[PDB]
RNA sequence: UUAGGAGCCAGCCGCCGAAGGUGGGACAGAUGAUUGGGGUGAAGUCGUAACAAGGUAGCCGUAUCGGAAGGUGCGGCUGG
RNA sequence: GGUACCUAACCAGAAAGCCACGGCUAACUACGUGCCAGCAGCCGCGGUAAUACGUAGGUGGCAAGCGUUGUCCGGAAUUA
RNA sequence: GGAGAGUUUGAUCCUGGCUCAGGACGAACGCUGGCGGCGUGCCUAAUACAUGCAAGUCGAGCGGACAGAUGGGAGCUUGCUCCCUGAUGUUAGCGGCGGACGGGUGAGUAACACGUGGGUAACCUGCCUGUAAGACUGGGAUAACUCCGGGAAACCGGGGCUAAUACCGGAUGGUUGUUUGAACCGCAUGGUUCAAACAUAAAAGGUGGCUUCGGCUACCACUUACAGAUGGACCCGCGGCGCAUUAGCUAGUUGGUGAGGUAACGGCUCACCAAGGCGACGAUGCGUAGCCGACCUGAGAGGGUGAUCGGCCACACUGGGACUGAGACACGGCCCAGACUCCUACGGGAGGCAGCAGUAGGGAAUCUUCCGCAAUGGACGAAAGUCUGACGGAGCAACGCCGC
């Protein structure tokens, strides 16, 4: 139920998204614990920005994310990190 | 077996709670009136929300008593409280529900929508 | 061109002079169908009693049977002054 | 390890005829959020006197725990002194 | 009505069969007290295991949910030791 | 082992138990003939009570009488 | 949603109003008008020369809005 | 980071009123109005609602139906008709989990509802990880299926057939309870740890591969235990209103003991016994109103408001109860009455828009009966997928700000 997931911001159009660890009962724009950095989709460059740290925390208490959310965090080794703490 | 000077409960939601009568509409002088006769009537109580409100002189059906109804196979009908129901002085009736059950010697007549807003014709 | 030919629940053609909303549209048939209209249907959709017939449509009444009646609302919801002086 | 600390107050006792409880006023006393004279109030709550050794006018520490009865939500630690 | 219809067709059929174990629990216990009233602890003894094999099978079931059972157990239990 | 017991339920029973009915009080609002003052308006009628020693120095409190402002009685006050 | 967008081609062509104008308060004259018609948030304007009414010209205000209206705060140190 | 101005008067100063310039609206109205972003858009009636949609999901839980033709064979008209169970396809019902969240409205509620800080040795937590263990042996049904019966329908009843990760016994288990020991510590209840004894307490298979056909294996699910993660319940100080032309108010009230009851503390319920408790720091009462981060305004101190967006409580036509489920006294679930609507062959039933729209009605006054699950989200499933009026956007009105 714990999912670590986005959360949308920004104005009509254009979307802004901020990565989020939250339980999923409250709503999309609902209340949470504390959160990561952010996600831009609509910048055709990058700038998805991740602490990149502090998710592994709570992946060892467990916390599972959709796969849109994942990915971002292959793209910068945070499952990977996590994977080799699972192989510790 | 209803006369002049009796108090009815009454039998629709259309404002009055207790009804007593004036004369039964029959022809020079008559005592009694069983079921099916028409009464001309007043209204001694009525609900605070009403469309016919305390004194006012109606015209009114009865529609069960505490007496008898001879039919001819011998069965007698008898209720247990002396009734009428509001009528728009015609053969129709000008409430909305009719309480309780209703004398199946009403079809006699064609008092037919009373009939049809009866929930339970005995 | 001054008057809309709109259609009964039948399909007659109901001439009546233009910019009439369906209150006006009750009063050509009979008058105590103005006294039991609830609401309207014009093609599928229900049409508010803001909206103004056009020459050529289908108009539904919603009508109650015998319970129900008018309001101040509707004394200027009579576009058309021969059905408005009814 | 320790567990946390629970509410404590130390007051004044008006009455004893309640059985094993009593009262224990609380003289705390603060300032108005408007005009800043420092007024005082009447605090006073229900104690469970498990030794009944309770005195009107007596000096009292209180100690909170779970609610034992109705409105009765503190326990004694130590008379502190006693009347005359 | 949302083809929610499918709940009601299984929970009065559910409401039959849970009360069945739950009525037999409450008989259970007062068996038990039975042997209370009556001065046999030798048949209190037997009737506690015959007590908690509907007891620590119902909340194996569904709802009676154990902190109530420890307060079936101790009550009875102190019984079979107050004899 | 050809069925009894256990347990179970239909059923009825008891306490609790909402709405309904009955009854005398509470308060809230419309309404009620007539009346009681209170202001508010065009050169209405009646007096002149105040403000000058206002033509009897005013004024507060109480009492009392008259078309009505007021009158005087008694005490008090200077803003006589 | 071929929507944003960008590319090229076309024309002064498509397009401004309401409010104020004695003093508060920036801005005034001419006709009409004669306690009447009418303005008015405030002081108050008109019984024949109305910068205050109504109109016209001309200013001034602000602008895809402008006035009026009801609200709440402020100015109100006028609950301090 | 703090402007004042007209007015009592014949004239002056004070005094004191109101008036005025300013700033906001969820604002409406009058006149006009070209466009583009971003944002709001029933406050009165929590008044009544036509129509469509707003919560389902698993054939890899399961029986059967249901098509199917891989081929096999049959009768011949060469047009077909089949009989076997192909790949695979469909899912009424069954069973698992969700429906308690997501979403709306502001009626009651002046109190631990909320805001803040606390406390729990007085509690709970399916779905999440991680660890510890495991997953033995049987049993009886029953829907669907049909076969009759009764019904206008709503549907209901009876007789057989059958399944499962459905249900129910037997074993073994470090749960828990009892009994008796120890150790340590707190804040009284005590708490924590260790031993022994007794008492019971489970579980389930499915998917694919490998097979010696015995099985094995991963993966999913299952029973139990530990923690963590996770939300929830209960208690407590301290806060934010109006009236004294509301001064007396309460007997389960307030106390104790025991009992029952609740996940849990308790007059929470009941017996008994006691007479207390609440109060001029304003009880009780009454009118009033959802609260808060915040919004607006002010120079600040303060004052007003509590719309949208975010937190939480309360409510789901009005009222009361209760089940299954980790979690409700359940917004689109059941049962009952009250009003009302609809149908009936009068015997009977079905219904709940303050879900999205839209309409009625109210009122000065508030919008489109669109498209899409592409992104975000949830729901279930091993996944694809399915389902989504959450949401995504389009549409309306100068409603407001900014931009041309």
């Amino acid at each position: 139920a714990v999912k670590i997931r986005l959360k949308r911001m920004g104005a009509k159009k254009s979307p802004f998204y901020r990565i989020v660890v939250a339980d999923s009962r409250s709503p999309r724009d609902g209340r949470f614990i504390e959160t990561v950095g952010t996600y831009n989709p609509v910048a055709k460059p990058a700038e998805v920005k991740i602490d990149e740290e502090l998710a592994l925390k709570w992946l060892q208490t467990g916390a599972k994310p959709s796969d849109t959310v994942r990915n971002l965090f292959s793209s910068q080794g945070i499952m990977e990190k996590f994977h080799n703490a699972k192989q510790g | 077996m209803i006369q002049q000077e009796t108090r009815l409960k009454v039998a629709d939601n259309s404002g009055a709670r207790e009804v007593l009568t004036i004369k039964v509409l029959g022809g020079s002088g008559r005592k009694t009136a069983n079921i099916g006769d028409v009464i001309v009537c007043t209204v001694k109580q009525a609900t605070p929300g009403g469309v016919v409100k305390k004194g006012e002189v109606v015209k009114a059906v009865i529609v069960r008593t505490k007496s008898g109804a001879r039919r001819s196979d011998g069965s007698y009908i008898s209720f247990d409280e002396n009734a009428c129901v509001i009528i728009r002085d015609d053969k129709s009736p000008r409430g909305t529900r009719i309480f309780g059950p209703v004398a199946r010697e009403l079809r006699e007549n064609n008092f037919m929508k009373i009939v049809s807003l009866a929930p339970e014709v005995i | 061109s001054d008057m809309v030919y709109v259609f009964t629940p039948k399909g007659d053609v109901i001439e009546l002079p233009s910019g009439s909303v369906p209150i006006d549209f009750s009063y050509r048939i009979h008058s105590e169908i103005g006294n039991k209209t609830i609401g309207a249907k014009v093609n599928g959709k229900m049409v508010t009693l803001d909206h103004k017939l056009r020459t050529g449509d289908i108009v539904e009444i919603l009508t109650s049977k015998h319970s129900y009646g008018p309001s101040q609302d509707w004394v200027k919801l009579a576009q058309t002054s021969q059905a408005k002086h009814k | 390890s320790e567990r946390n600390q629970r509410k404590v107050y130390q007051g004044r006792v008006v009455s004893d005829k309640m059985d094993k409880t009593i009262t224990v006023v609380v003289e705390t006393y603060k300032k108005h959020t408007l005009y800043g004279k420092r007024v005082k109030y009447s605090k006073k709550f229900k104690a469970h006197d498990e030794n009944n050794q309770a005195k009107i006018g007596d000096i009292v520490k209180i100690m909170e725990t779970r609610p034992l009865s109705a409105t009765k939500r503190f326990r004694l630690v130590e008379v502190v002194e006693e009347a005359v | 009505i949302k083809s929610a219809i499918k709940r009601t067709k299984t929970n009065n059929e559910r409401r039959v069969h849970n009360a069945t174990i739950k009525s037999a629990m409450r008989t259970a216990i007062k068996q038990v007290e039975a042997s209370v009233a009556n001065n046999e602890a030798d048949k209190a003894k037997t009737a506690l295991t015959e007590a908690a094999k509907r007891i620590d099978k119902a909340v194996k079931t569904g709802l009676v949910h154990k902190n109530t059972a420890a307060r079936y157990k101790s009550r009875l239990a102190k019984k079979v030791n107050g004899l």
